[PDB]
């Protein structure tokens, strides 16, 4: 029983932190702890974890949804968020019945400024929601208002905060635009009235450098919503053409880091969605194989 | 008008106490010539405007508008403004002090009330309005270190159809400790809502328990007013634990949360059905711990608290009118934890039904066999159950030999 | 009993902090506690503070001899040593017993520089304590 107990220990015993006033006091057991948590890497290792990090009495996620005067928390959700995201898709097979939870979890407050260290996986860890569960029962019912109507009211305020959160809204909002059941078809139309001239804005028009992270969440979020209103009744010489010259015009590297989401949007409704943009392809010569 | 001008101008004065003086005289002066005067906003365009580091750059003069609505005045009887709107932004912008002395604003407790303004008679302006100085509200909360919840808990109770966007996010956000700022949220959350319907699951967590009797009097009575607004729909299974406590809130020193008390416990028992004995529901447990404190309420040192109950027993709701059916009511209404004082209400509510009898003017011999006399003393707490007679006080209707009876019962065992 | 009662509450109640993260979310508790026990100026009202704030179970010196993490809690001290320093001389009269828990109840951790905000009363309290109690048993016997 020593492999089990000794991870049973090993998190029972750092089930509380001492978060005051010293050297360092505000980060070191957090880390502790996601490194302690790594270890997990068997299935029924990774089950026991489930249970008891994914507990309502007890675990990380638990007091990170309680702790709320939390600005030197900041890094604990810096530790335990980027740690959870590659956690829940590294060996995610167990965990099924907890994303609910998760998606309770996932919290925002911050200085307006620059940076603050969790505003890179406040909203990754629901696109980790959207990758891991995809077209199942864990989508399409749990309260996709609440982000409709939060989010929304993020995009409406109009550029009032950093590039990391900006990325992750856009992103998310388009993402959510594939998510059909139950919610907004009437309101999916305002997204090209952004769309349409922030893109043009971000990359050619240099009023604002073509820096990376804006660029891939502008047309992440742009991309995504195509995947309804099917292109085969109207618009595709429409919108299905010159925003698609706008999908060529950002796959290319505005520099040479070109990072993932740069082009992965395009490519991703190249792969998925190709189908419904048909007629332009009756002029549209290939030749861009090579 | 042109009197008012210059304290228009000049309201401000260092000294406090004149400044009282000046604003009741302003007050008693619409108070008598309301129907002679008219106000012109130009004049009060920059008293409540104005940029400085803190505050208080164009403008200390907020009280003048808050007389307003104070005294039954309508607003914008003279034209609106396109930028009316920057009369309220502005002001919203003074949010930055760093002021140590419980104030925490000199962004108008008033300001926020435009929307009980211009509800009952109709201005258009208040639907641009919302949206945006919402927007900003929620997006200065990261501008400099204050706090925005006074930004609702003065305009509580108003217009309540849209007052519910801020807990929507807050929830997740500001759940609250801290004294005063607990009960100015606690004031925050009296706004009446359907924008909550799984939150119980909040509740299904324990220590709202020992927080309720944390500072004493009214300050925690919103605590109980959140199970009193939400009565209707429950499934008490918890409140049968979150009553508990509320069993020692007898112990617990209040008046006015011990009333609150006594119409929760009111409401219960009438409001499970009582009489509705279903064979297997699970009541029959809380049945007997709300009669636990619903007997025993009656101990408290409040004479009004006693009354209030007083006359609840007599009611239709237990206490019948058959005599004998009411001596084994009242003999099946006793409780251990009362039998210090049971003889006393014992006969309190029995000589009840004598306290009503049409038969008084009939005393008992009524034969004039004297003439007349009258008189009454007082000399100083007093008492109060004498009368005088057609016949001298020697015969006088029974209430006169009743009511001391159980006067004294409640005193001497 | 309202007069005892008033301020009897108005201690046990306040009788543990929330130190956070949070718009001067270190200082403002404090405060209140000793703008809340400054208001203790009859003798029995001291007798009670006396017998309530220099308990062992609960009281601010309790805590603050116990706050060790206490970069934040400077100004924990700032406010109750400050205060208490006042204390002990304006209205003295009741608390002769507890001098040497108070003793025990001074500590010492700063930056090296040149300032921070606990340096001016830290020894000042036992400045007061050989203001107060001079020839007394209280002072050549305890360590």
């Amino acid at each position: 029983a020593g492999v089990r107990c000794s991870l049973l220990r090993l998190q029972e015993t750092l089930s509380a932190a001492d978060r005051c006033g010293a050297a360092l006091a505000g980060h070191q057991l957090i880390r502790g702890l996601g490194q302690e948590c790594v270890l997990s890497s068997s299935p029924a290792v990774l089950a026991l974890q489930t249970s008891l990090v994914f507990s309502r009495d007890f675990g990380l996620l638990v007091f990170v949804r309680k702790s709320l005067n939390s600005i030197e928390f900041r890094e604990c959700r810096e530790e335990i968020l980027k740690f959870l995201c590659i956690f829940l898709e590294k060996m995610g097979q167990k965990i099924a019945p907890y994303s609910v939870e998760i998606k309770n979890t996932c919290t925002s407050v911050y200085t307006k400024d620059r940076a603050a260290k969790c505003k890179i996986p406040a909203l990754d860890l629901l696109i980790k929601l959207l990758q891991t569960f995809r077209s199942s029962r864990l989508m399409d019912e749990f309260k996709i208002g609440e982000l409709f109507s939060k989010f929304y009211g993020e995009l409406a305020l109009k550029k009032k905060i950093p590039d990391t959160v900006l990325e992750k809204v856009y992103e998310l909002l388009g993402l959510l635009g594939e998510v059909h059941p139950s919610e907004m078809i009437n309101n999916a139309e305002n997204l090209f009235r952004a769309f349409l001239g922030e893109l043009k804005t971000q990359m050619t028009s240099a009023v604002r450098e073509p820096k990376l992270p804006v660029l891939a969440g502008c047309l992440k979020g742009l991309s995504s919503l195509l995947c309804n209103f099917t292109k085969s009744m109207e618009e595709d010489p429409q919108t299905s053409r010159e925003i698609f010259n706008f999908v060529l015009k950002a796959i290319r590297p505005q520099i040479d880091l070109k990072r993932y989401a740069v082009p992965s949007a395009g490519l991703r409704l190249f792969a998925l969605h190709a189908s419904q943009f048909s007629t332009c392809l009756l002029d549209n010569y290939v030749s861009l194989f090579e | 008008n042109r009197l008012l001008n210059f304290l228009m101008k000049h309201v401000f004065h260092p000294k406090r106490a004149v400044f009282r003086h000046n604003l009741e005289i302003i007050k008693t002066l619409v108070e008598c010539w309301k129907d002679c005067l008219s106000i012109p906003y130009r004049l009060i365009f920059e008293k409540f405007s104005g940029k400085d580091p803190n505050s208080k750059d164009n403008s200390v003069g907020i009280q003048l508008l808050g007389i307003v609505m104070a005294n039954d005045l309508p607003p914008y009887d003279p034209q609106c403004g396109i930028q009316s709107s920057e009369y309220f932004q502005a002001l919203v912008n003074n949010m930055s002090f760093v002021r140590y002395k419980e104030v925490y604003a000199a962004a108008a407790e008033v300001l926020g009330l435009i929307l009980r303004y211009v509800m009952e008679r109709k201005n258009i302006l208040e639907e641009s309005l919302c949206e945006l100085v919402a927007k900003q509200l929620k997006q200065h909360q990261n501008t400099m270190e204050d706090k925005f919840i006074v930004c609702l808990n003065k305009v509580t109770k108003s217009f309540p159809p849209l007052a519910d966007r801020f807990m929507n996010a807050v929830f997740f956000l500001l759940p609250k400790f801290h004294g005063v700022l607990k009960t100015l949220c606690l004031e925050v959350v009296l706004c009446r809502v359907e924008g909550m319907t799984e939150l119980y699951f909040q509740l299904k967590s324990k220590d709202f328990v020992q927080v309720m009797r944390h500072r004493d009097d009214e300050r925690q009575k919103v605590c109980l007013d959140i199970i009193y607004k939400m009565m209707p729909k429950l499934k008490p299974v918890e409140l049968r634990e979150l009553l508990n406590p509320v069993v020692e809130f007898v112990s617990h020193p209040s008046t006015t949360c011990r009333e609150q008390m006594y119409n929760i416990l009111m409401w219960i028992h009438d409001n499970y059905r009582d009489p509705e004995s279903e064979t297997d529901n699970d009541s029959q447990e809380i049945f007997k711990l709300a009669k636990d404190v619903l007997i025993q309420g009656l101990i408290d040192e409040n004479p009004g608290l006693q009354l209030i109950i007083r006359n609840f027993w007599s009611h239709e709701t237990r206490l019948p009118s058959n005599t004998l059916d009411r001596l084994l009511a009242l003999n099946s209404l006793y409780s251990p934890k009362i039998e210090v004082h049971f003889l006393s209400l014992a006969t309190n509510f029995l000589l009840e039904m004598t306290s009503m009898s049409p038969d008084y003017p009939n005393p008992m011999f009524e034969h004039p066999l004297s003439e007349c006399e009258f008189q009454e003393y007082t000399i100083d707490v007093l008492y109060r159950s004498y009368r005088h007679g057609d016949l001298p006080d020697i015969q006088i209707k029974h209430s006169s030999l009743i009511t001391p009876l159980q006067a004294v019962a409640q005193r001497d065992p």
